[PDB]
């Protein structure tokens, strides 16, 4: 759950930094 | 005027290993300065500047 | 104004903060971009560096009065700045990973280093106003060790444990 | 008239976060603790009503954030200073309610019920946070009967099952700090008294005297042994 | 609108922001100087006044701090402690100003509860400090004991903290 | 309704049934205020409002 | 806890 | 942000 | 506790 | 949003399953 | 939006 | 309406 | 609607 | 849409 | 990895 | 014989 949501930061920076 | 940020630092580093030449004024073994330029009112001021006058003595040696 | 204020906080002079060399500075505020209030904490960030210019000026007197135990204090003193240094670098990514934080983490990180910084410069001013030579800046860090903080009283032990090591080099050496 | 409603329902929301608003004004009355609130006159009368529907909700919210105020201002160690942090407690839970409707002001309408649904979840708590109050100015509250006139207000109050659950954790928490008075002295036999939170008392023979007004939820007979 | 929302970080930092405030003690009022203006800004501005009044005195108190390690090994660490909970008031500040710039409403009613959880959490280290103006390690302990004998834990919890610490 | 739910304040007062219908009835008065919001929401002109 | 929720929203509102 | 304000104060609870 | 922080992520975007 | 909270608790119970 | 979230979770179920 | 019988049908043809 | 899709899903079953 | 988000829960869960 | 990407294209649209 | 008859009617519609 924790580990989810850090995941996901960095799911978030991945897909600003595809663009 | 503009001088390459980030780049200087690497064309001291250039300095270092080929010891004479135009963008550092090593003319004598007394005196070694530089003098790149005041760069512009906003991105690293002065700081870099502070830093070119302490690696001078480091090319000097 | 993400460099500005880690370079400030290495000692180097500008022209916004004017600084002569090691001991003197002009806080020079006529500054557009910043607020009354962030230039207040500038003086609060200034006074972090300030301690640590008057800390190399210490080693370059000593590295580079007299006695044996002085540079072995200043090898105590180079492990202080070790993760002074070491946190200089961390906040070097937090730059480029996003260059629109602003200062107050920056600050946070120098909260941490409020304890530290002039709870070693009580301790080098009582050393250099006794006048001390010798063994007895060793008992003078040993009673400076007897002191609490606990992040303060193992680095005063850290200290002490390198030039202890320097008495250790010599009963060796004498048997 | 409808800007004129706006602003007014903009004033109510201050005066429910607890702080004096702009065009209504607080009137002291025994203290300003009991909060009469006066709006001016409006030339629809009616909106005006409708606010005065939603001022005892604020009267209500400022007895219960001072009461918590009060326990708290002479260190109280007993079982009613643990009581009230539940109530600061759902206090916090109270200004988050608020702020949704600060996002709603960014986009979205307000109606006359926009304002009630939201005040009606909240006037249900005040009208027993009073019954609360209103106990406590009956005079009470020491420990053991500060528990013992929970129990009575829980043991009224069912019929209702959506505000019984709350005062259900009102009446487990308060016991809280006194549960462990209970562990202490039937399993080890040692006590803890800060003013004293446990009707047994000291004072070989050496006798002890329960006191005759921290009985708890329960009768004599489970305190007696 | 936004420049309370500044002005009161300058003031949650240390002393006076935008404006000159002239109050040291017994609440950081906000002067704004101001009559046409709503009357509703001096009052959230007075909340933020209590928190910065409350900051300062944590700050002069490890300015006072400072000694050899003088008529007490309790006093200081005491104090130690009390930097840690100096520290934890600066990371929410730290939410805070991420909230100020682009990269949420810009309100006062907003961040009134995020400062109404700090509320509980300072407010009972003012009552930390007024116990021990004057005072002597060993007695540290007579003070930390006398707050954790009060129930709630809550700040039962935090002075716990102090207990183990002080005791140490 | 409205009157009700004020002459119903008591302790508990002769009976836990008589104050559950009370509840219950101002149940009934949660189901009355959704109607004025969804045609306040209505109201949106910028529908007829007709009569 | 509270700490790594803290910097996922300082970071989750600058990623857009 | 409301949502977020409460999945922090449920990370507060737990720790 | 995957449910609740699925639920608050796609109600905060 | 609220079609995301049914789906997340529809996940659960598949990989209960 | 509800139901369409239940609608496609029965036949995910079925398969 | 027709938006939850569109989700169901076009999940009924990849069931067949 | 929705019902009607609901009862194309039954009969495609009682075919399979 | 739906039809690839039935598709996305049928490889999450077998 | 991927499952919690498609989870949040779900969440996006 | 059946899957052809299914999925022509669905390709009409």
């Amino acid at each position: 759950a924790a580990a989810a949501a850090a995941a996901a930061a960095a799911a978030a920076a991945a897909a600003a930094a595809a663009a | 005027t503009i001088v390459t940020e980030t780049q200087v630092i690497r064309e001291t580093l250039w300095l270092l290993s080929g010891v004479k030449k135009l963008l550092i004024f090593q003319l004598n073994d007394g005196k070694v300065n530089v003098r790149n330029d005041i760069i512009v009112t906003h991105m690293t001021q002065n700081c870099l500047r502070s830093v070119l006058e302490q690696i001078a003595a480091y090319g000097q040696v | 104004m993400i460099h500005e204020l880690l370079l400030a906080l290495s000692g180097y002079p500008g022209s916004i903060f004017t600084w002569n060399k090691r001991t003197g500075l002009q806080v020079s505020q006529d500054i557009p971009f910043l607020h009354p209030g962030e230039t207040s904490v500038l003086n609060r960030l200034c006074k972090l560096g300030t301690d640590y210019i008057r800390f190399t000026e210490f080693i370059e007197q000593y590295t580079g009065l007299h006695g044996i135990y002085l540079r072995a204090f200043c090898r105590g003193l180079d492990s202080i700045l070790q993760p002074y240094r070491q946190a200089l670098l961390d906040l070097e990514q937090e730059f480029l990973a996003d260059p629109h934080l602003s200062i107050s983490h920056i600050n946070y990180s120098l909260d941490q280093f409020h304890l530290l910084f002039p709870s070693i410069m009580v301790v080098v001013e009582q050393i250099k106003s006794q006048k001390i030579h010798g063994c007895q800046i060793l008992e003078t860090v040993y009673k400076h060790s007897c002191g609490g903080l606990p992040p303060v009283r193992s680095a005063l032990e850290k200290t002490l444990a390198v030039c202890h090591g320097v008495m250790y080099k010599q009963l060796s050496a004498w048997m | 008239l409808p800007s004129q409603e706006t602003c007014l329902v903009e004033d109510l929301l201050y005066i429910l976060i607890g702080v004096d608003g702009r065009y209504i004004s607080v009137q002291p009355l025994v203290g300003r603790q009991s909060r009469s609130f006066s709006v001016e006159q409006n030339l629809d009368s009616s909106v005006k009503e409708l606010v005065n529907r939603i001022l005892p909700v604020a009267t209500n919210y400022s007895t219960v954030t001072r009461f918590v105020e009060e326990n708290s201002s002479f260190e109280y160690g007993q079982v009613n200073h643990a009581l009230g942090a539940a109530m600061r407690t759902l206090g916090k839970e109270y200004m988050i309610l608020i702020s949704q409707l600060e996002h709603l002001q960014r986009q979205g309408l307000l109606s006359l019920q926009k304002l009630w649904f939201y005040i009606q979840p909240t006037l249900r708590t005040m009208e027993v946070l009073a019954s609360i109050a209103t106990s406590l100015n009956k005079g009470e509250c020491f420990g053991g009967a500060t528990l013992s006139l929970l129990h009575d207000r829980t043991f009224g109050y069912t019929g209702d099952s959506q505000a019984q659950e709350l005062c259900l954790y009102l009446t487990k928490a308060a016991s809280a700090p006194y549960f462990d008075i209970l562990e202490r002295w039937i399993y080890r036999g040692i006590i803890n008294d800060p003013y004293s939170e446990f009707m047994v008392e000291e004072h070989w023979d050496q006798r002890y005297t329960i006191v005759q007004q921290q009985i708890p939820s329960f009768l004599q007979k489970v305190a007696d042994k | 609108e936004t420049s309370l929302v500044r002005d009161l970080l300058y003031v949650f930092q240390g002393i006076d922001g935008k404006f000159v405030k002239m109050c040291n003690s017994e609440n950081c009022y906000k002067v704004d100087g101001k009559v046409a203006v709503s009357k509703s800004l001096k009052d959230i501005t007075s909340k933020l006044s209590e928190l910065g009044w409350l900051h300062n005195k944590i700050k002069k108190y490890t300015d006072q701090r400072s000694l050899d390690r003088a008529f007490g090994l309790v006093g200081q660490s005491f104090c130690a402690a009390l930097h840690q909970e100096l520290k934890e008031y600066y990371r929410l500040l730290s939410v805070l100003h991420s909230q100020l710039q682009v990269e949420s409403s810009l309100t006062l009613r907003r961040l009134l509860v995020w400062t109404f959880d700090p509320k509980i959490r300072l407010k009972t280290l003012a009552a930390l400090v007024d116990h021990c103006q004057g005072r002597k390690g060993g007695e540290l302990a007579s003070a930390v004991h006398a707050y954790t004998k009060t129930g709630d834990p809550y700040m039962r919890s935090l002075v716990q903290h102090i207990l183990g610490l002080v005791a140490y």
